[PDB]
RNA sequence: GAAACUGCGAAUGGCUCAUUAAAUCAGUUAUCGUUUAUUUGAUAGUUCCUUUACUACAUGGUAUAACUGUGGUAAUUCUAGA
RNA sequence: UGUACAACGGGGUAUUGUAAGCAGUAGAGUAGCCUUGUUGUUACGAUCUGCUGAGAUUAAGCCUUUGUUGUCUGAUUUGU
RNA sequence: GAAUGUUACCGCAAUAGUAAUUGAACUUAGUACGAGAGGAACAGUUCAUUCGGAUAAUUGGUUUUUGCGGCUGUCUGAUCAGGCAUUGCCGCGAAGCUACCAUCCGCUGGAUUAUGGCUGAACGCCUCUAAGUCAGAAUCCAUGCUAGAACGCGGUGAUUUC
RNA sequence: GCAGUCAAGCGUUCAUAGCGACAUUGCUUUUUGAUUCUUCGAUGUCGGCUCUUCCUAUCAUACCGAAGCAGAAUUCGGUAA
RNA sequence: GUGAACAGCCUCUAGUUGAUAGAAUAAUGUAGAUAAGGGAAGUCGGCAAAAUAGAUCCGUAACUUCGGGAUAAGGAUUGGC
């Protein structure tokens, strides 16, 4: 339940359905940063402590997230879990 | 948080996902992508798009199971004979003799 | 958001609030008619089942069954029709309308008793009211005592005291 | 790793979203535990 | 966006550059709308100042009623065609570009508003909040 | 005798003269070319079932208002659940 | 010579919008045989329907693999 | 990219570059001032313009994914399945690239100028100035940021036998 | 073209807040002239577009001094590119 | 064959398969294309590009040397079986 929250609580992880595109199926701790990051997927990259204490109000903010979205990347993604998915589609021609 | 449904298709628009079109006469359309929207601006019907839900529903697709029995009764069998009416004396009297 | 609950057996009806979402959450994306199962609205409902009749949302529209969607639109409405009591022979309006698809914009949900639980709701098991009027028809009668029709539904119709200040009267 | 969307409400007194849901974009950065594998000490010189 | 908005505007996609023309959206006589120029816009060398649900433009009126045509005037946007991000994250966009005429402190000549209007636009102005049915 | 159901009336009346020039309208015809609440006058022994172990006729069915109670909405000759 | 790498196959993800084949009292209809009909028969007919959200494609800069097969010492140069 | 033993890793910072910009609203406040008419600003808050560096969750553009489907003409006897038409045409179209058409981010110390002052003589008085001195700007120097002298440097690992 | 010095006047009163005659001293080299030194075995000879840098006699923006600065607005001046 | 056709597009007969080649797919090009919202604001100027288009039917202005203007303009329809 990497990717549940305080409101959502499915059991999930941050990983979307069939992987972040390009790098893989994260499995370790992970850091959440809002918006973009200098880089591509795979590069290294350093994360490091503020230079100087921020007041500013719009740091100080003590966010708290409703939903994480885990819907496919590789496409137009339309369910956030497995379940979901055979949830909305019924039963195909394979699975029983 | 509302996850919405596309008015062509029936996909659920989780947020930020697809695009909102306000029609003139104030009328909203939802479209999970550009695929529905697309096909909305050639003024296509879903229930001729074999993928969409108005048309599943409509030709009675993988609905098997939601047409059959269930169990869902209750049981009560209460009295309570009249307001006022001494239903202290109205019990004295409900004994039916056939 | 408040819930209208009503025990049919004893002709009760007690109003619950309940916040905390998560509780709420159950009565989501389900409509009129379907069950639910109170263990999870609460614990002091646990094993109870309620029945989902009805409600109305934010600014005071009630629900209409069967007219899913968990929104508002604009019906019109004729006799013989839930949300609309006409004012003319042969009279129709287009009134609003709430979808009956359960939703967090209701106000109050309506909803019915169907299977007891194991713990006594406060108002609405513990105490009973009786039902108002009694049986006119004469054959009505003879069914609500089981009379074979030789019994004399006369001396069977039911009397209603009342006082007259120092005369008690039926 | 990659990035998604965030849904949460706005806690900006002031703000015309104020206490309201907005949807914003995340990166994501893999971090499994780093290793300490040795120490080194720097001076001051007149150079650096 | 100039005197007598009540209010600021998040930024939303510029879609009506100088020379667009709008469909008039009240009853005031007119029929569309040339857009000459846009409040509070700024200065990039060979930029087309556009203007925003919300903005207010400097306007003349091509088709309409005579007493109207061959002057400028102010006039607020009330619908955009081209698709803007609302902070709620939706991508939305009307059918077509409209606009109402009104005078610098911001109240409308005509007495009414057919049409949907945007709520970045009512919420900024009162007067076209009062004629306005339909909001987004 | 409140409320409410039911029945009937609300298609009369009153106002205006905008449209309208073979239309309206007037006099004169036609219905062997039709609908007609109502008022008035007439008008109905037949209804069942392969027609003795028989069908409620001494009279068959529920399902609702008002009401009781629980409610929603800033707001109406709004109405929901029980 | 191993959480080794590769080539396939498998599973996920994703794009399209329902494959071929077969069948049908679906089909504007049309012809041929006679035992000239109390669905008379043999077929043909754009299209429609069922098997079928099927079939095809999916890393070439998608994800994942308890399967299969294979590969794993050639060359050159450097010293205070 | 040769050569300062070889090779590898981690670093230092000379010098050079450098970046942020302007507005409006709320509030202050119908306040100070004014007979009136009129009518501010500091602090705080929300946004915005111009510029910059990234970035592709989302939306949009792009289509040889010639990926799926559809269409005309012809050619393979028909079917199936395909060829040709300078990529035949059309709808959808992932990946990638990409957009104030998309999202994110853009640091804080010091020293000064003008100027206003302190103490204070010259000139028993007086003076911001002569000595000494305080406060001080979109300035300047740093902080931060980019490069890293291929003839500036440090720490560290391994360092060949036919 | 730009800037001074003297101050008769202007500015209800009051030379210099802001100005300023008669005179007079200068600066500038995006005006135009004057000249003809360089190139006539050729230095592509309008304007625009694009892009960079520089100047300050500063239009805006920072901080100031002054007023015929009550406020609001404005105007003169300083450090300022 | 398609079609009005010696058009374009595909085929039969016949003749070719001749034009240095290999690996990549940076910038900038040359030649072919597409682009949200706006719609000439670009520019000396709509340069370039785009839009239009066949056929059947409906409909068609000023003006005129009565011959024209005129495919004026503006519309509808178009497969298969
Ligand atoms: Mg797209
Ligand atoms: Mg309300
Ligand atoms: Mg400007
Ligand atoms: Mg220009
Ligand atoms: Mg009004
Ligand atoms: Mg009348
Ligand atoms: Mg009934
Ligand atoms: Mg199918
Ligand atoms: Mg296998
Ligand atoms: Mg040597
Ligand atoms: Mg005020
Ligand atoms: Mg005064
Ligand atoms: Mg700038
Ligand atoms: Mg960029
Ligand atoms: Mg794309
Ligand atoms: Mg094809
Ligand atoms: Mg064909
Ligand atoms: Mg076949
Ligand atoms: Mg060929
Ligand atoms: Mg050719
Ligand atoms: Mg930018
Ligand atoms: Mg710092
Ligand atoms: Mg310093
Ligand atoms: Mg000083
Ligand atoms: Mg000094
Ligand atoms: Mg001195
Ligand atoms: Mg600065
Ligand atoms: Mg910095
Ligand atoms: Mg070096
Ligand atoms: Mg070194
Ligand atoms: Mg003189
Ligand atoms: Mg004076
Ligand atoms: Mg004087
Ligand atoms: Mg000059
Ligand atoms: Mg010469
Ligand atoms: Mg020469
Ligand atoms: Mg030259
Ligand atoms: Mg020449
Ligand atoms: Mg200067
Ligand atoms: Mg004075
Ligand atoms: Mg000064
Ligand atoms: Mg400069
Ligand atoms: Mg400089
Ligand atoms: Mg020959
Ligand atoms: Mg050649
Ligand atoms: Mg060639
Ligand atoms: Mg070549
Ligand atoms: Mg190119
Ligand atoms: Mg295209
Ligand atoms: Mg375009
Ligand atoms: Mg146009
Ligand atoms: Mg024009
Ligand atoms: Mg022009
Ligand atoms: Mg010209
Ligand atoms: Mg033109
Ligand atoms: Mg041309
Ligand atoms: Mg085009
Ligand atoms: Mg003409
Ligand atoms: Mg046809």
């Amino acid at each position: 339940a990497n990717g549940a929250t305080s409101f959502d609580r499915t059991k999930k992880t941050i990983t979307p359905m069939g992987g972040f595109v390009h790098y893989g199926e994260i499995k370790n701790d992970f850091i959440m940063v809002k918006g973009c990051i200098p880089g591509n997927r795979k590069r290294i990259v350093t994360l490091r402590k503020s230079l100087y204490t921020n007041t500013s109000r719009k740091a100080l903010e003590e966010v708290s997230l409703k939903w994480i979205d885990t819907a496919s990347k590789f496409g137009k993604g339309r369910f956030q879990t497995p379940a979901e998915k055979h949830a909305f589609m019924g039963t195909l021609k394979k699975d029983l | 948080m509302k996850v919405e449904i596309d008015s062509f298709s029936g996909a659920k628009i989780y947020p930020g996902r697809g695009t909102l079109f306000v029609r003139g006469d104030s009328k909203i359309f939802r479209f999970q992508n550009s695929k529905s929207a697309s096909l909305f601006k050639q003024r296509k019907n879903p229930r001729r798009i074999a993928w969409t839900v108005l048309f599943r529903k409509h030709h009675k697709k993988g609905i098997t199971e939601e047409v059959a029995k269930k169990r869902s009764r209750k049981t009560v069998k209460a009295q309570r004979p009249i307001t006022g009416a001494s239903l202290d004396l109205i019990k004295e009297r409900r004994s039916l003799k056939p | 958001m408040k819930l209208n609950i009503s025990y049919p057996v004893n002709g009760s009806q007690k109003t619950f609030e309940i916040d905390d979402e998560h509780r709420i959450r159950v009565f989501f994306d389900k409509r009129i008619g379907q069950e639910v199962d109170g263990e999870a609205v609460g614990d002091e409902f646990k094993g109870y089942v309620f029945k989902i009749s009805g409600g109305n949302d934010k600014q005071g529209f009630p629900m209409k069954q069967g007219v899913l969607l968990p929104t508002r639109i604009k019906l019109l409405l004729t006799k013989n029709v839930s949300c609309y009591r006409p004012r003319r022979d042969g009279e129709r309006k287009r009134k609003s309308v709430r979808g009956a698809i359960v939703g967090p914009d209701l106000a109050v949900l309506a909803l019915v008793i169907v299977k007891k639980g194991e713990q006594e709701l406060e108002g609405l098991t513990d105490t009973t009211v009786p039902k108002r009027l009694g049986p006119k028809r004469a054959n009505n009668i003879r069914k609500f005592f089981g009379l074979s029709k030789e019994d004399d539904v006369r001396d069977f119709v039911i009397r209603r005291e009342v006082t007259k200040g120092e005369k008690t009267y039926t | 790793a990659g990035m998604t969307t965030i849904v949460r409400d706005l806690d900006r007194p002031g703000s015309k979203f104020h206490k309201r849901e907005v949807v914003e974009a995340v990166t994501v950065v893999d971090t499994p535990p780093v290793v300490v594998v040795g120490v080194v000490g720097y001076v001051e010189t007149p150079r650096g | 966006s100039g005197n007598g908005a009540q209010g600021t505007k998040f930024r939303i996609s510029l879609g009506l550059p100088v020379g667009a023309i709008m469909n008039c959206a009240d009853n005031s006589g007119a029929r569309n709308l040339y857009i000459i120029a846009v409040k509070g816009s700024g200065s990039r060398l060979n930029r087309l100042p556009a203007a925003s649900l919300g903005d207010m433009v400097m306007a003349t009126v091509k088709k309409g009623k005579p007493e109207l045509r061959k002057k400028v005037m102010p006039a607020i946007v009330v619908r955009q065609a081209k698709s803007w991000r609302r902070r709620d994250g939706v991508f939305l966009y009307f059918e077509d570009n409209a606009g109402v005429i009104a005078n610098p402190k911001g109240e409308m000549k005509g007495s009414a508003i057919t049409g949907p209007v945007g709520k970045e636009c009512a919420d900024l102005w009162p007067r076209v909040a009062s004629n306005s049915g339909v909001v987004v």
